[PDB]
């Protein structure tokens, strides 16, 4: 049978792994989505 | 300074073709081996000079503009290809050039002729050189 | 001694047969002569002159 | 507090710092990199039982006509 | 766990379906070792 | 019942050809009298494959492993992957899935795992510039061998992917009855985690023995470094002398061990194609019982390919009984009307097979 | 923006610049530039 | 132990610590005992080659002419027989010992200088370092090329050859001390264990682990298959130029150029 809705995702070490790589890439770069003082 | 000095040599005051099809086209015709060694003439932007840093073991960029040559660095700066790569400054046919296997590059209109016969000149000069010339010439 | 009898005579065994009108296919490699039997044959280019354009 | 003992960690192993100081191999330093990571994870300071479900996944993950039949001893 | 798996399954057959299918109305209207030479560098 | 073979000679071919007929067979005394009786991991792993591309197969190993009852089913293929073990290299598993791959329902995509070179087996170029053009020949349009990563031994660590869309009825019947002129010669000299100077010197030693010639003469240089050069530091030659007036190739390979010479090798394996010239009249020996399954299987009409007496040997021989005993067709060989060689012709009648289980 | 690309062409190493006499020089105005016995020795 | 320095050279035993006989030399580059320890013979800046026999006192005979350019290296077989001269003149000549007279038997021509010359223990290869930075590797017997060893920045100052013979390890000016296999021409692993130039490297005798000098003074202790530094050992002020091990492994050499030699014994 098929399932109405998006299926509630899990955070295995794999996605964990991924995340972190992102997290370390932007901030090798300073490449930062942060508000600054107009 | 070392700025002083730079400004002097150079004041630091070219159309380029867009359609990367014909440079697809102008890399096979070379069809350059990784041993083979490459002269790079005019490289402007650098997007011709990394192709040839793809399919050649080393890449040497001889610019006329100083800036020119300058943000071709930069495009390159910290890349596998960086220590492949060399640029220099000053037009060609002023200084002897390091011996290359093939010639690839944006050869200028006004010294594309005199560029020619440079190479038949040149000892030991390239097997096979592809470049873009006026139609008419 | 037609070969064409003696390869469908199962009695007779292969090496039997080659030698009378004159191992195993896993090898997909055939069998050659040593090397310096094979570098002596062909000093020269002779012999296969017709084969090569 | 964390940030502190990471610093102190990374210190430890000479991960930080100035390298060409006047007056530990590279092989050495990737292997500090994956302890330091696996040891100041505390979700996968150590987290309580049950907040991680990965040896459920896991398993589930591991989880035609004919066949051979081996009967060699 | 099965739920994902199929939502999996039936992204990946639309996905193969479409492409397919941009094929069949593409067509109604060199070199296969080319990839060894990058491969050869690493 | 089931029709009989003894010991592992041909294991590969017996069946295959058992699955191209469809006749089950038995395979008996495989090593009885050796201290380690019956099949190798190999030979198991071999059928395993042959489970994987078809379906409703069935196959019996004895209590002991020395008899073997095959009953093959249809080819279906479908995508996979094999794990070669390291007792043989991936040509080992590779060539015989070119017999069954034109005739399957669904294309093959087989993805090879091991060591990728040997020397008593068919090497990677063997099989991409020695074999599938003789596919091509026979009607095979499409087939490919891809080089995913090099292994060479012990180590291994190679990857190839063998692809093969065309899905035919059956090849085309072959008519082939002159000695075809060689245009060139061509050929790969590889070499895995070395300096790219040992793949130069291979190719020297080539030169060397073949600058005699009159033709062209282009060798590549294969250097492998990097992540994609396997586990194990190796290299070896192949050198194919190609015929363009009808497509046709002679091909020798090698590789090299410790303590060899780079230009040796180079000068055997250039020493080691022209032999397979000399020897051969249409298709060389290595060639020869890929050519001679296939017109077995063309349809109902006589094809003709022109064979060279060197070629007719133990090897020729046993193929062709084995063919006999599972498709009862007999090869006729007749002599050539000309004086200056003493070829023969082969004449083979077609079955009439034809590829049943593709989509029509 | 001269000066901040005067100052890219002294960052990098792989420079080199020609005056109008031919000569190979770096950057900073210097001319740029093994022996068995040093080497050993 | 011997030590060649310019105009002397002289034969110190390790417990005396004292030397028992001197001897008149050149500015000799490389030394060497012949089998027994009964002759020393050296090699000359001028490109001279020195024979002394440590019982008579004296030289026994110098072939001025044996080489015309710098003698960098000498090396002897196992049984003695052939010598090998790797020299400044980009030729390789090969001596054999008559009854004890020196005698030339051939020269190899080579298109760069042999900076070192190292015969293996089994003397199945000979290896040659070249300013190149090209390492070739002939067998010994037939005098063939074999294989090649590329990539070091700067020319091999050092090779060594293990016991089981599979293994080579090349020292050069580039710093970088790199492990390559014979049966391939692979390298294993390159180390960067000194900063400056490793000048001699050696493998203790019946033992993968290697010994490295360099001009930074330092003497480590490094072991093959690990790859990394078993022992780091510091006593000499100025660069150490030269390390030799003993036949039993238990003790190393080292000489400075402090004019200080050294013994660091195993324990």
């Amino acid at each position: 049978f098929d399932r109405t809705a998006k299926p509630v995702p899990v955070i295995t070490s794999e996605v964990t792994e991924s995340l972190e790589d992102m997290i370390r890439r932007r901030i090798q770069d300073s490449n930062f989505d942060d508000l600054q003082r107009r | 300074s070392a700025e002083k000095h730079l400004s002097s040599v150079f004041k630091f005051n070219q159309h380029i073709l867009k359609n990367p099809l014909v440079a697809q086209g102008i890399v096979d015709k070379a069809q350059i081996r990784p041993s083979d060694v490459v002269l790079e003439v005019g490289p402007g932007t650098g997007n011709l000079t990394v192709r040839i840093l793809e399919q050649a073991k080393n890449v040497v960029a001889v610019e006329m503009d100083p800036r020119m040559a300058a943000e071709l660095t930069k495009r390159v700066r910290g890349t596998p290809v960086e220590k492949k790569l060399e640029i220099m400054l000053g037009d060609f046919m002023k200084t002897e050039l390091p011996y290359f296997d093939i010639c690839i590059s944006n050869t200028p209109y006004q010294i594309s002729s005199p560029l020619v016969f440079k190479l038949i000149n040149q000892p030991r000069p390239p097997r096979v050189s592809i470049l873009m010339f006026q139609r008419e010439f | 001694w037609n070969i064409g009898k003696l390869i469908y005579m199962d009695n007779i065994s292969p090496e039997e047969c080659i030698r009378r009108w004159r191992v195993d296919l896993e090898k997909f490699v055939p069998y050659f002569d040593t090397f310096e039997k094979l570098a002596k044959k062909w000093k020269s280019v002779d012999a296969i002159k017709e084969r090569f354009l | 507090s964390q940030l502190k003992n990471l610093k102190a960690a990374l210190k430890a192993r000479g991960l930080t710092g100035q390298t060409n100081v006047k007056s530990y191999d590279r092989e050495e330093k990737k292997k500090a990199i994956a302890e330091i990571r696996e040891e100041f994870n505390p979700f996968e300071a150590v987290g309580k039982p049950g907040i991680s479900k990965q040896i459920g996944e896991e398993q589930r993950k591991r989880a035609k006509r004919g066949g051979v039949i081996d009967k060699r001893f | 766990f099965e739920a994902r798996q199929r939502i999996e399954e039936k992204n990946k057959e639309s996905s193969d379906y479409h492409a397919k299918m941009a094929h069949i109305v593409n067509t109604i209207n060199k070199n296969k070792y080319e990839r060894e030479r990058k491969l050869r560098g690493g | 019942k089931y029709t009989t073979f003894q010991g592992s000679q041909n294991f590969r071919l017996r069946i295959v050809l058992a699955t191209l007929s469809g006749k089950p067979i038995k395979i008996e005394k495989i090593r009885s009298g050796d201290l380690n009786p019956g099949l190798k991991d190999y030979e198991v792993s071999f059928l395993r494959l042959i489970e994987s591309v078809t379906n409703g197969s069935v196959i019996e190993i004895s209590y002991t492993g020395t008899t073997v009852i095959y009953r093959p089913g249809i080819i279906v293929g479908g995508a996979s992957t094999h794990i070669c073990p390291s007792s043989k290299p991936v040509g080992y598993f590779v060539e015989p899935m070119l017999y069954l791959a034109p005739f399957s329902k669904k294309k093959f995509s087989i993805l090879f795992k091991g060591i990728t070179a040997s020397h008593n087996d068919a090497g990677i170029e063997a099989i991409k510039w020695g074999l599938m053009p003789v596919m091509e020949k026979f009607g095979v349009r499409e087939c490919a061998l891809h080089t995913l990563k090099r292994g060479s031994p012990p180590l291994g660590g190679g990857e190839v992917h063998l692809v093969v869309d065309s899905l035919i009825a059956q090849p085309i019947t072959m008519h082939e009855i002159d000695r075809p002129i060689i245009s060139s010669i061509t050929g790969v000299a590889y070499s895995t985690r070395v300096s790219p100077s040992l793949v130069n010197r291979m190719i020297d030693g080539a030169k060397k023995v073949l600058k005699n010639l009159q033709c062209e003469v282009n060798i590549t240089a294969d250097v492998w470094r990097g992540e994609n050069s396997g586990k194990s530091p190796g290299w070896g030659i192949t050198l194919v002398a190609q015929s363009k007036q009808k497509g046709w190739s002679y091909f020798a390979e090698d590789i090299g061990d410790a303590g060899s010479i780079p230009e040796e090798l180079g000068e055997k394996v250039a020493c080691q194609l022209l032999e397979e010239i000399s020897k051969s009249a249409a298709v060389g020996r290595n060639q020869l019982p890929l050519a001679i399954v296939y017109m077995v299987i063309g349809k109902e009409d006589i094809g003709r390919l022109r064979i060279n007496k060197e070629q007719i040997d133990e090897r020729f021989i046993i193929l062709l009984r084995d063919i006999k005993k599972i498709f009862n067709t007999e090869v006729f060989l007749k002599p050539v009307d000309e004086a200056d060689n003493e070829d023969m012709i082969a004449t083979i009648k077609g079955i009439g097979f034809t590829n049943t289980s593709k989509k029509i | 923006k001269r000066n901040d690309v005067v100052d890219t062409l002294s960052k990098a190493k792989n420079i080199t610049v020609i005056n109008q006499k031919g000569e190979k020089k770096d950057v900073s105005g210097k001319t740029k530039k093994p022996d068995s016995t040093n080497i050993k020795l | 132990l011997a030590t060649a320095s310019n105009g002397s050279l002289k034969i110190w035993n390790i417990k005396t610590h004292k030397c028992i006989r001197t001897f008149e030399c050149g500015y000799a580059l490389t030394c060497k005992f012949l089998p027994g320890g009964l002759l020393v013979i050296l090699g000359t800046r001028n490109g001279e080659l020195q024979l002394f026999d440590l019982a008579s006192s004296s030289l026994l005979d110098t072939i001025e002419d044996a080489h015309d350019a710098a003698i960098w290296s000498l090396d002897l077989t196992s049984d003695g027989k052939r010598l090998v001269t790797g020299s400044a003149d980009k030729t390789v000549k090969f001596w054999d010992f008559k009854v004890l007279k020196l005698h030339h038997d051939t020269t190899l021509e080579l298109t760069d200088d042999i900076l070192c010359v190292r015969v293996s223990p089994d003397d199945r290869y000979l290896a040659i370092s070249l300013l190149d930075n090209t390492v070739k590797v002939f067998f010994l017997d037939s005098m063939k090329f074999y294989l090649s060893l590329y990539g070091h920045k700067l020319p091999v100052l050092s090779i060594d050859i293990s016991f089981d013979s599979k293994m080579i390890i090349t020292s050069s000016a580039d710093k970088n001390i790199k492990i390559w296999g014979l049966d391939f021409g692979d390298c294993h692993k390159s180390l960067f264990a000194h900063q400056d130039s490793i000048m001699n490297v050696k493998f203790l005798p019946q033992s993968h682990n290697f010994f490295s000098c360099s001009k930074d003074a330092v003497v480590k202790y490094w072991d093959g298959e690990k790859f990394e530094c078993i022992q780091k050992l510091y006593a000499h002020q100025s660069e150490v130029w030269a390390l030799a091990v003993a036949t039993d492994g238990g003790f190393v050499v080292s000489s400075s150029h402090d004019h200080s030699i050294r013994i660091w014994e195993e324990t």
